[PDB]
RNA sequence: UUCUUAGUUGGUGGAGUGAUUUGUCUGGUUAAUUCCGUUAACGAACGAGACCUUAACCUGCUAACUAGUCUGCUUGUAAAUAA
């Protein structure tokens, strides 16, 4: 029956929610920080709470974390590797139509202007 | 060296031939070769802790097992080690090798599960496991023993004795435990 | 008294039958003098792991649920 | 406390003595030789059986049993 | 009540009420070994 | 060709849990081997083994002694200078004084309050130093008498990981313009070098992860520096706005130690051991992963277990490795093949 | 005693003219309205937990003429030494 009640739970998250740079992926280590790092009452309370929080740690070196926010840890450092274009993979320029497109090109009158329809076989 | 049995009963004597029973027994390994049945280890404990039980201390445990007369292991290992002697006089043979036998003997191969619907009591066929055999087969051998071994001036360490070895015969005339053994898969083959 | 003691063994243990919630039913594999290899889905009653054997005195059988 | 226990540490005694003395008075390594030695045959004699009694309760005649319940 | 001196009631914390004080901010000086 | 094959010498199993901590043998005399070790394992106990003679039965050595000391976990172990003497820190609070010849402990210097993560010993054993979770660095007497702690002005941000003394050059020369120090490393990523007095003398900002271990060449000229930044810096004594060499480990560094002689860095990570050269400029000149002896047990699989401790013995030929799993590996070098 | 089962509420928002409902759920999961997750709900209160006592580990600390071990002495049986 070896459930997480869910101030346990609260804590790990939030615990690792703030100090995730610091968590090791050792129980140990971390229990003394989660000790070090607040208020846990009981001793054995303190321990279930790294022993959990250790456990997210793990699945995180998997990425999928529901529940929890790495700022800028991770989420922002990802917005950081992901911004650089050339050429809009959009051609003002040159565009296609097909059939259907045309027909309604053909009826709005804009038909034809600065772009070339193409026909297939 | 090879620690005998009481002082004076190689394990190594017996082997099992069987492949059914041989995870299921203790004669087998290095440590189940014990001077005394006496262990007070910790078997009962996992969910099938029973296993790694030396076979006679499971033949100890089971026949103390009478209310105020019983509750005594201290005794119950001698009424053991007497009735070995006394095996060992009359078939000379290492006493382990016979209750062995007949601990794979004495075991019910079939039952019958009581599956009763409003009113009427079917039974259906059931093949007997290995842990459950071995157990039936133990519990039925000292179940007689008690039988006769009552107002009797014959002692548990001879009905005992007298027991282990037509249990190990298939003796059907000379067994209240290979009776059972028999009838229970007969009727069961009825029900069947 | 002579039988057909047909040795198989355990190959899966399925689940738990007979509302009397102790019998178990298991898939086996066989290993005998007769046939041998042949599978039955049969229905078990005591402490049983995967791979042990039994001793079976009736190979036409194999009785199966599991709903 | 009782003659089968007292035996029981008459004979957890000796085996984490002779491993003692090993461990001090000579090569370490010969001390691991003898703690599998024993580990191997039996645990009782180095571990500790952790069991102790159990306390009673109020709840019956003793430590898990309890007055007759009659319901009819 | 966390404070030795005062006369209000508890003093030990309530057991769930687990607090995890978020880190706080630093900063400081360096003794690097100048180049010139 | 002419390339470095590690060849593997043996094995020494004996510890319960992680071999936080080894040691080897000083020369006692001017480039003879010296046939002790010292480790130091989370199960508590410190270790003396009896190493062997061209064993590869399996293993490559045998325990001879085990310490039963501290209450909790060793962190470190500091050899004196005979090979006679070793002080090692526990998380018990403690750090003890062993008369290696007599599983004996002659002083243990309580005083520290949080657990202690480093064991320094000074080249003129009188002065003994031990960092801890406290951001602390305690002095103390050959004794036991506690005498300085590294001040608030001066102690670091989180946990101190290791603290180390700069070697003695022994020729009365004029030596460097540096002049021995200490230097220390704080999980808050940054490392400081200590003027002898317990002064400041250099605080740089190290890495961004915590840093979980340092070491100084014998020269006393440069100083290896990494941890969960992944990436090992190496730092020279002088020009200090920046490391002489930077390479990149695969995964975590525990444990950084040059060669006695050679000129080269074991790094400690969860892999297991990446050796690097400042002769080249290359990135990876060695490498050894090979770990898996428990791992054979029949089903149970731990991949990698990683490494926990390196030291190489006196003339810089011989390698250990402890790990995960409590055993200590042994790696010998061998050049000039194909 | 129901029951030590695991339930019980109220603020705002949603549905009903209304008693009332949702919130406290479809599915998993758990000893548990315990979690995952779902989600017209969102935030919360008391309950199980958490907690407290006792039991099991510590050849490491703290100590001990109202515990006990050892060390040098000495005494009795013994030939002494051993015991
Ligand atoms: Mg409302
Ligand atoms: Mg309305
Ligand atoms: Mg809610
Ligand atoms: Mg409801
Ligand atoms: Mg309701
Ligand atoms: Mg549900």
């Amino acid at each position: 029956g070896r459930v997480r009640t869910k101030t346990v739970k609260r804590a790990a998250k939030s615990l690792i929610e703030h100090y995730y740079s610091k968590l090791t992926n050792d129980f140990h280590f971390n229990k003394k920080i989660l000790s070090e790092v607040a208020q846990v009452p009981s001793k054995r309370l303190r321990n279930k709470i790294a022993g959990f929080a250790t456990h997210l740690m793990k699945r995180i070196q998997k990425g999928p974390v529901r529940g929890i926010s790495l700022k800028v840890q991770e989420e922002e450092r990802e917005r950081r590797l992901d911004y650089v274009p050339e050429k809009s993979i959009i051609d003002i320029e040159k565009v296609t139509i097909d059939n259907e497109t045309k027909e309604m090109l053909k009826k709005l009158g804009y038909q034809n202007i600065p772009g070339l329809v193409s026909a297939s076989a | 060296t090879q620690p005998k049995l009481f002082g004076k009963w190689n394990y190594d004597e017996v082997k099992i031939q069987d492949p059914c029973f041989q995870n299921y027994i203790a004669c087998t390994t290095t440590k189940s070769q014990v001077f005394v049945p006496h262990t007070a280890g910790r078997y009962q404990v996992k969910k099938f802790r029973k296993t790694q039980c030396p076979i006679v201390e499971r033949l100890i445990g089971t026949l103390m097992f009478h209310g105020r007369n019983a509750g005594k292991k201290a005794l119950c290992i001698k009424v053991v080690k007497n009735a070995f002697e006394i095996i060992h006089l009359v078939t000379g043979r290492n006493p382990l090798e016979v209750f062995v036998g007949a601990v794979q003997n004495a075991g019910p191969r079939e039952d019958s599960t009581r599956i009763g619907t409003a009113g009427v009591v079917r039974k259906q066929a059931v093949d007997v496991a290995p842990m459950r055999r071995v157990n039936l087969a133990i519990y039925f051998i000292i179940k007689g023993c008690r039988e006769s071994a009552f107002k009797s001036m014959r002692s548990i360490a001879e009905t005992l004795a007298d027991e282990i070895i037509n249990a190990e015969k298939n003796n059907t005339q000379s067994s209240w435990a290979i009776r059972k053994k028999d009838e229970i898969e007969k009727v069961a083959k009825g029900n069947r | 008294n002579t039988e057909e003691t047909t040795k198989a063994r355990i190959m899966d243990v399925l689940g738990k039958t007979g509302s009397r919630g102790g019998i178990t039913q298991v898939r086996v594999v066989l290993i005998s003098g007769k046939e041998e290899g042949r599978q039955l889905i049969r229905n078990v009653k005591g402490a049983c792991r995967v791979g042990d054997v039994l001793e079976l005195m009736e190979c036409e059988r194999e009785a199966r649920r599991l709903r | 406390s009782g003659y089968t226990s007292q035996v029981y540490a008459i004979r957890q005694a000796l085996s984490k003595g002779i491993v003692a003395y090993h461990a001090k008075y000579v090569d370490e390594n010969s001390k691991r030789e003898i703690k599998e030695q024993l580990m191997q045959y039996d645990r009782s004699l180095l571990v500790a059986d952790p069991r102790r009694m159990e306390p009673k309760k109020c709840g019956g005649r003793g430590a898990r049993s309890k007055m007759q319940k009659a319901y009819r | 009540e966390p404070n030795p001196a005062k006369k209000f009631g508890v003093k030990t914390p309530i057991p769930d009420n687990v607090i995890i004080h978020p880190p706080k901010q630093i900063t400081d000086d360096k003794e690097i070994r100048t180049a010139v | 060709s002419l390339d470095i094959q590690v060849v593997k010498r043996g094995i020494l199993e004996g510890h319960s849990d992680w071999v936080t901590s080894i040691v080897a043998g000083f020369s006692q005399k001017e480039n003879e081997d010296s046939p002790v070790l010292i480790s130091g394992s989370r199960d508590k106990t410190v270790m003396i083994w009896k190493l062997y003679e061209e064993e590869q039965n399996g293993y490559f050595g045998i325990p001879h002694k085990a310490l039963t000391g501290h209450n909790h976990f060793v962190s470190d172990l500091a050899l004196s200078q005979e090979n006679c003497f070793a002080i090692s820190s526990s998380w018990d609070k403690t750090l003890r004084l062993w008369d290696l010849r007599t599983g004996t402990t002659y002083k243990r210097f309580v005083g520290h309050q949080s657990e202690v993560y480093s064991v320094a010993f000074s080249p003129d054993n009188r002065q003994i130093l031990s960092a801890g979770a406290e951001r602390e660095i305690k002095l103390w007497n050959i004794l036991g008498e506690c005498k300085f702690s590294s001040a608030e002005k001066e102690n670091h941000s989180d946990w101190v990981s290791c603290v180390r003394y700069s070697p003695i050059m022994k020729s009365a020369n004029k030596v460097q313009p540096f002049a021995p120090y200490f230097a220390s490393v704080g999980w808050d990523g940054r490392l400081k070098v200590w003027n002898t007095n317990f002064q400041i003398r250099y605080t740089f900002k190290a890495h961004e992860s915590n840093v979980n271990h340092l070491s100084i060449s014998p020269n006393g000229k440069y100083i290896a520096t990494g941890g969960k930044d992944k990436k090992l810096l190496i730092w020279d004594i002088l020009n200090l706005t920046y490391p002489q060499r930077e390479f990149d480990a695969g995964s975590t560094i525990n444990q950084i130690a040059f060669n006695p002689k050679l000129q080269w860095v074991a790094v400690g990570t969860d892999q297991g051991v990446k050796i690097f050269n400042l002769m080249t400029q290359s990135k990876a000149p060695v490498c050894t992963i090979e770990a898996e002896p428990i791992t054979k047990a029949e089903g149970q699989k731990g991949k990698n277990p990683q490494c926990t401790s390196l030291a190489w013995n006196a003339l810089g030929k011989k390698l250990f490795a402890g790990f995960t799993d409590g055993v200590i590996r042994t790696f010998s070098f061998e050049t000039s093949a194909n």
